[PDB]
């Protein structure tokens, strides 16, 4: 179990095989021409091809932008990656602005790779060499190969190996009776150290003793990691290397964070195009979702829609609650959805529209079952009533303080009472702004 | 392999002839004769590459193929010339001045190609036998026409047991530095399978002489020069962008030698294009440093967006066309794209409709392009993918009207957004 | 004394 | 390579104006700093009471 | 100590996930700048050119009547750091 | 080349007139004959923070002049070309710059005798003593003259182990700085084996050690950064790469002191010679009231050196003040402290020969007629564009298949290149479209 | 031949032509009329010769050129080395890696002086010869009028072992370090005594100790690395350990001159800072100029006088200067005439001073050497009225390439 | 806290003998400010590793 979040109640889109929206499916109510709309983007995702794209979901505060937005997400799967990033987030003081965008935009983009590798492990009994005939002149007899028993949990059995096996073997400086661990594509071997069933009574020399090496001699199985590309980006910025020193000034904190194109294009491109047609990794590209995205400025919007046009680029869902609002970053340029007229004209536009009473009792109803409150039908009414006048937001809070309220008088379920008592403790936007105009 | 089409995705360079004619609908490309017909004189210059610190202004209406013009050019121009294209944002930099991160910008499209002569030999290892006492040994290397044999010394002996090169193997051996390359695994290298192998990728034996003489090249850009002489730390290109490169000799001194190493004939010059997306975004100290970094003897040629018109300078309170102050805007060479008519527009979104494999109908076109002709094209074409999706849900086989329609009805662009914000909308 | 000797030859592919 | 190395010829008395053996008081006991990589948890909690 | 990156710690074995839940194909997909300066000698030798206009002997000496239990640590420090970084710096020879 | 590859000289007369039409200049008589003066003051070596503005409208051979002053001056002096832009650096005073950028305009040239060991060694014996380190190293230097064993130190020894070299190659080292190279092991040994991985050098000729003088140039800045950020030898100093590594933010306590004290010790024993140059400040309109405040104590500092700013605007607001404005953005108090320097708008006669020269200097074989058509052309817009439109013109000649320019040629050209003005009328009358 | 130091717009100023009462002469020194700001700049000299009124500021004002930094200067040469005089323009403080405040205070403590004297015993003479039994050695050392043998410890066997073993080395042996110099191969042999005790005497700032005893390697005041010194620790301690210095024997502080040029750009917070750093027992005597009459503090909208607020006006006492006229012009332009190596005829004089007197002084101070290289071209001696005019028809000033801005430029 | 200072070497071979009680024991009164004991701790004080960089 987890905390239940404000949107913990979303699971999906709700919407049927033909693209129409349900009524109530999937914890979210009516929004159906913008849940369907969001329905098609999410197809778009779902189509790997066809990239670049940008789609604003613009509205009034808090209708269903972020609902809906976020279970775009829950609809793809976590599979596919969904990088979130409030418009407040670009403002750095160690890296520019350009720079933050452009690693969201290259950290919403995915790549899982898969990889086989097959495995040894057992504790080894004894090694034999395989003599043969001197391939040159008589200075002596040679050896072919190396004979290697090793005990498991399952059973004993022999191996061999070639004579660079056992030149690394010497060098390794390993004994007859412990574990180690090789591998045929590589070659190379580890030593785990002495096995448990061989445990000391009193020494301590601690090596992360090996227990019993359960399962087969040898094993293969294969792994699936899912890395992006970020993350290859800031480790060949910042390599966690060995006695390098160029590597040893990771005792610094290291401002001047931003990345370089040449590096970007030539070294990570080609290596990931290269797994690609080689079947080693498949390429996830993914959602890059962008609320309050009214509080970037007028680079981050060039930077923006300059991004958005690469090929590379991930696909981009913006938020906007305001309306016709002055573009921050210029002193007095007024665009509607606080957004530059060229970004607006770039990018999908889905208006979220405004909830009527029923539909805000259903969404009450729907936080109220995911909260775990057994609300009743009077004060469910009572909470329908008082959030037409004052915003869902509001309406919907009334839940855990009036169940609080409740449990501390003695009920099971949140009466007519309780919300009444809760609505006059607690005051809302309008109700606030009130007071203070009254007030000096 | 998968590189997603993106909105410049479709043009794969002007469609010019060999006399700088532009064609209709050639490479990608869709009307726009006479801009196109500049940005094919400025590309042959450029491809001439005898003059530097050149610059032209594309301006012009939103969504009227400036980007679109650029991606050609740099198509057409292809590798093996520099093309950087920035956003007029992208120098406001935290670590260097605005000045800094536009030199940068030009001495990366400045491309320096040092041709060596280095010889190898390239064959497929056959034996390599060493006896340990200095340890010494032979190798027997053989190619399709011959083999021969070569007593190996101790540095080779050295390198050859690093990089853990075997029989079979087909490798080429820098006999300058002594550098070893294993190029992959011939049909003999195979192991006889007796044991835990796991490669069996085979090919053919190298060809021709046994110690033949190939051309090498190294190509770098002077941005890179100059980054990895700034200090010891010679991994910035790609460690990270922390830079400011004093203007002391270190740039001064890269410039003087890559002028003595043109005149000895060990690297000479290649231009390159520096395609500045959105200029306006850049300031009056930008532009002021600008005016004199054009006439730099290293300054590659740049090509400038514009979508502003008679708007102030940013960083100041000067109204100036292109929002460029007139002190660069008299450098700049001044090319205006016009708006695309309707079999303009339906062209547009027919290329661009098959490049995205959308079949469309004779109708959906036909609505589409009155779609786009009402609303920008921009939004028309952004239509067609949407459009396609809802055909794919219901099973269908090329778009029809009435997808389009219910797509329009579905996404609403700027104006018809701007109209249904008939409310406070928490302004 | 200790002379050691690494070889690889190429069996009759 | 300048030979004439610009060598800092300050005063003799402020090489190290600082120090000052019976003027001083035992910071030792407010170190907390130092606490961290080698005391442990258990050596103060619950051996040395 | 490797947290987010894309390379798997070191794992004492396949007994636990952290060996089975990483990829050598993407561990090869991140070069040490020991693989970079090895990549990038065949540019270094030939690019890398610049001449520093003057060059200074060590930073400065300090002339004065100073108290005898000054040098002997700065030198113990000096010694202490060539001991430890100094054998560290041997790539960067070559670019030096 | 462009745009400054005609420019090669004032072309001035032995009486220091300006003369019709030489040095790839024309017109502009009065501008050149006073920048003659400029020159002379310069290459006098006798004052110091003199200061002269280049005053015009864009386009009217400021820089041209500016650049001539340099070409006239030769590469003898140190001529520094700055941006105003440039003093908006983020990791140094923006005084900081300027500064440096003063004290890098001024030149130093000095004679210096170095020592050389070469030579194909022999063998090197480390002489072992007890503390218990390393105590010397014996090198036995061979070469085709001679052969001498040297005694060298330990620092040159684990150089030489850095170096990785062994007995019988061939090194090249320097005592003063103590940098010590591998030329490769000796072509006597290059038949001992097949291949190697060796480089090989042959042995080296002459005397084994060898002094030889060299007659440098260094700015007065060049030795300020040296001591600000030393890297020297012998040492750890190596840290540098990570202590701070900005550039320096350099103070005066050692710009003023011990800078001044070592070069004027090594210019009257004779060792060196100072050599003032030119300080050219292109752009000067966008420095801040800061930095033109500064430039009040740097003109009438005695070691700064002949400055020479560009003004283009005529009266605008003053950076940095947003309330109060001057003539050519800079205020009067650093104004009364230059010497302005007017540039004549040039008139179609003039452009007409600029442009013929401009065409002579890219290798343009231009008509008379589309010579005298880009009169007109340069009449009608600016001198800049109506040179500019030279190249592409001579792309579409070479295009069309004709050996010289035609009228129909540079028509084309200007029809499909605009000007500045055009597209200013372009943008009015598509005022609400435009953004 | 040419050395750093060469002519500029204030060399010809030696000092202040002040006679033994304070009253200065019409024409001393390099130093023409302004006599009542001269005499009233002497006095503060005086009291700072004095140094025992601590935290006085004397601000100089009036017409723009009116020799306002030249009086400066003069109080400068006046007061001559040994005594700290730090002049620096209101730019100087803002920094990046120093707040502006620090600077401030900075160059406040950069402007006292700590005044210490010491004996040291110093060697100088000729090697002779070496010795080293791999350890220790023997070393001979030779003056010109006596020669000596030393037995060496195992650290100056081994710094003279560095250099040269045989005899040629004249090196100084500096008893309390040892740090070896040699001098060349024996410029001559030094005379008397090989070994002579000697004073030493150091004039360390303020600003300098805390640099010093700020940090390991702490002499970072040949680069600037002082971010930020910490008042809690160093600053406080090093007041306290100077004060300890003082009134024992080892000691005495030398308060020095702080000569802010062009004030008119410190901000508000800087005066704010000000107004207190003048009241500290420490605080050094300062001067200022401005050029500004009553104009905005930058900062915000305030009016104030000479750009600087109220509050710390009444802190100050203030200067006037009187405009020059035609004799004081005439005298200044021939001091230049003579600091440089040029010479004009009477008319020429006579003109220069009038076309000095239309426009503004400066002018004519920098078309001096403008008509001297013009007389030198025409391939005369004396620069005459014919050259004057050439340059003043070549070189254009302020009042008339103001007005022929009769063609519009960029803006 | 066992802070051992070498002041120099005795003058009959410099410093002077020291002439008092060899055994110093006396108490220190002098007084310190609350952000000196943030100010020691802001910082660790050592070496003997890599943290010897941090000096
Ligand atoms: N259709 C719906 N069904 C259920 N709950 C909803 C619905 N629409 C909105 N809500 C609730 O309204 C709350 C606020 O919505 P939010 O996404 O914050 O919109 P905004 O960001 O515009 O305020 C959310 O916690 C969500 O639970
Ligand atoms: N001549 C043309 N041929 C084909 N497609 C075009 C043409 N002009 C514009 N387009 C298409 O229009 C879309 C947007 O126009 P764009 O080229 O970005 O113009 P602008 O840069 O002015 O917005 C692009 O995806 C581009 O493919
Ligand atoms: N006297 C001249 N002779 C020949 N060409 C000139 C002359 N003056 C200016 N030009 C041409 O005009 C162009 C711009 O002049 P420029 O020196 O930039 O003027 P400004 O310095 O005022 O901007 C230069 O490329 C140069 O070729
Ligand atoms: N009384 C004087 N005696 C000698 N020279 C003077 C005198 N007054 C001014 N000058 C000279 O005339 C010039 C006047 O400029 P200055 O007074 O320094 O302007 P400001 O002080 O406003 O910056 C200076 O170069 C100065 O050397």
């Amino acid at each position: 179990t987890q905390r239940i979040a404000s949107h913990s109640h979303v699971k999906g889109l709700g919407l049927d095989e033909s693209g129409l929206a349900k009524q109530a499916a999937s914890g979210l109510v009516g929004q159906e021409n913008a849940r369907e709309a969001c329905g098609v983007i999410v197809e778009l995702i779902k189509s790997k091809k066809m990239a670049g794209r940008a789609v604003l979901l613009a509205g009034p505060p808090g209708t269903g932008k972020t609902a809906l937005a976020l279970a775009i997400a829950q609809e793809l799967g976590s599979k596919v990656p969904f990088c979130p990033m409030v418009g407040s987030e670009v403002y750095s003081t160690e890296i520019k602005k350009t720079e933050v965008l452009m690693e969201n935009f290259r950290r919403a983009i995915g790549l899982r790779i898969k990889e086989t590798k097959e495995v040894y492990e057992g504790e080894v009994t004894e090694l034999t060499p395989c003599e043969t005939e001197n391939p040159m002149g008589g200075y002596g007899k040679t050896i072919s190969h190396v004979i290697i028993g090793l005990k498991t949990a399952k059973g004993t059995k022999q191996l061999k190996l070639d004579p660079s096996i056992f030149e690394s073997l010497q060098k390794e400086r390993v004994e007859a009776g412990d574990v180690i661990y090789i591998e045929a594509n590589s070659g190379a071997v580890k030593r785990q150290g002495r096995c448990d069933t061989y445990a000391t009574e009193f020494d301590l020399e601690a090596e992360e003793y090996v227990p019993l090496p359960k399962g087969d001699v040898h094993k293969k199985k294969e792994i699936i990691q899912d890395v992006t590309l970020h993350d290859l980006d800031v480790a060949n910025a910042r390599p966690q290397g060995g006695q390098d020193i160029l590597s040893m000034m990771g005792q610094l904190m290291k401002p001047k964070k931003t990345e370089i194109t040449d590096k970007l294009r030539g070294e990570i491109n080609k290596v990931v195009n290269k797994y690609i047609d080689q079947g080693i990794a498949e390429l996830v590209p993914g959602v890059l979702f962008v609320d309050e995205v009214h509080m970037l400025d007028i680079e981050c919007f060039t930077y923006l829609h300059r991004a958005l046009e690469s090929s590379i680029a991930p696909i981009v869902i913006f938020a906007s609650n305001r309306g016709n609002c002055v573009i921050r970053g210029t002193e007095d340029i007024t665009s509607p959805h606080g957004i530059p007229l060229d970004l607006l004209d770039r990018v999908m536009i889905i208006r979220t529209m405004l909830y009527t009473p029923q539909e805000m009792k259903q969404i009450i109803k729907i936080r109220a079952q995911t909260e775990g409150i057994n609300i009743s039908e009077e004060a469910l009414n009572h909470l329908g009533e008082i959030g037409t006048k004052t915003t869902l937001r509001y309406s919907v809070q009334l839940l855990t303080p009036a169940n609080l309220l409740a449990k501390i008088n003695g009920k099971d379920s949140i009466e007519k009472e309780h919300v009444e008592e809760i609505s006059e403790l607690f005051y809302d936007a309008k109700s606030s702004a009130k007071i203070l105009a009254d007030q000096q | 392999r998968i590189e997603r089409i993106g909105a410049h995705s479709h043009i794969r360079g002007l469609g010019l002839d060999d006399a700088l004619e532009p064609r209709q609908a050639s490479q990608g490309m869709v009307g726009q004769l006479a801009a196109r017909r500049a940005a094919g004189v400025v590309l042959e210059m450029i491809r001439e590459g005898k003059i530097a610190g050149r610059a032209v202004l594309i301006a012009g209406q939103p969504g009227t193929g400036k980007t679109a013009i650029a991606m050609g050019m740099a198509q057409a121009l292809g590798p093996d010339t520099p093309f950087t294209a920035i956003a007029g944002s992208e120098i406001f930099s935290l670590e260097m001045s605005k000045t800094e991160a536009l030199t940068q910008a030009f001495r990366r499209s400045i491309g320096v190609r040092i041709k060596e002569e280095t010889e190898i030999i390239e064959g497929e290892v056959v034996e390599i036998q060493i006896d340990r006492p200095s340890k010494v040994g032979k190798l027997t290397l053989k190619t399709t026409e011959m083999e021969t044999i070569y007593d190996l010394g101790t540095k080779m002996i050295e390198s050859l047991t690093k990089d853990k090169v075997q029989a079979g193997d087909v490798i080429t051996i820098d006999k300058a530095t002594g550098k070893i390359s294993k190029l992959g695994r011939s049909f003999t290298r195979a192991r006889d399978y007796d044991a835990m192998g796991s490669q069996t990728k085979f090919v053919q034996c190298p060809d021709g002489e046994l110690q033949k003489r190939k051309e090498v090249v190294h190509t770098v850009s002077l941005h890179e020069i100059d980054v990895i002489n700034s200090r010891t730390q010679g991994f910035l290109a790609l460690f990270s962008g922390d830079t400011g490169e004093i203007k002391s000799e270190v740039r001064e001194q890269i410039n003087a030698k890559v002028a003595e190493w043109r005149e000895e004939g060990k690297a000479e010059i290649i231009p390159g294009v520096l395609f500045i997306d959105e200029v306006h975004m850049l300031d009056i100290e930008s532009f002021s440093f600008l005016n004199r970094a054009l006439e730099s003897d290293m300054a590659p040629v740049l090509i400038m967006a514009t979508n502003r018109g008679i708007t102030r300078i940013r960083g100041t309170s000067y109204q100036s066309p292109h929002g460029i102050p007139i002190d660069l805007l008299d450098r700049l060479l001044i090319v205006s794209t016009t708006p695309y008519s309707e079999k303009d527009t339906k062209q547009i979104l027919r290329i661009r409709c098959e490049e995205e494999d959308v079949e469309m109908s004779e109708d959906a076109y036909t609505v589409l392009t009155r779609i786009g002709l009402e609303t920008s094209l921009r939004y028309a074409i952004q239509l067609i993918t949407a459009a396609s999706l809802v055909c794919r849900k219901r099973k269908g086989t090329e778009v029809q009207v009435d997808d389009i329609k219910r797509v329009y009805s579905l996404f609403l662009d700027e104006s018809r957004s701007t109209q249904y914000m008939k409310e406070y909308q928490d302004a | 004394g200790p002379i050691i000797t690494y070889h690889s030859v190429t069996v009759p592919r | 390579i300048t030979p004439g190395i610009c060598f800092s010829t300050a005063s003799l008395v402020l090489r190290a104006t600082d120090v000052h053996p019976l003027q001083r008081i035992d910071m030792g006991r407010f170190d907390l700093i130092g606490l961290e990589g080698r005391v442990s948890r258990y050596e103060a909690d619950t051996f040395l009471p | 100590q490797p947290v987010a990156s894309p390379i798997g710690p070191r794992s004492p074995g396949p007994s636990h996930p952290t060996f089975w839940t990483y990829t050598e194909a993407a561990h090869r997909a991140v070069l040490f700048p020991q693989q970079r300066l090895d990549q990038l000698s065949e540019i270094i030798e030939r690019f890398i050119f610049v001449m520093p206009p003057v060059e200074a002997p060590p930073p400065s000496l300090h002339a004065c009547h100073p108290p005898p239990w000054l040098a002997p640590r700065q030198a113990a420090f000096q010694e202490q750091l060539a001991s430890e970084l100094w054998p560290r710096a041997r790539p960067l020879h070559r670019i030096v």
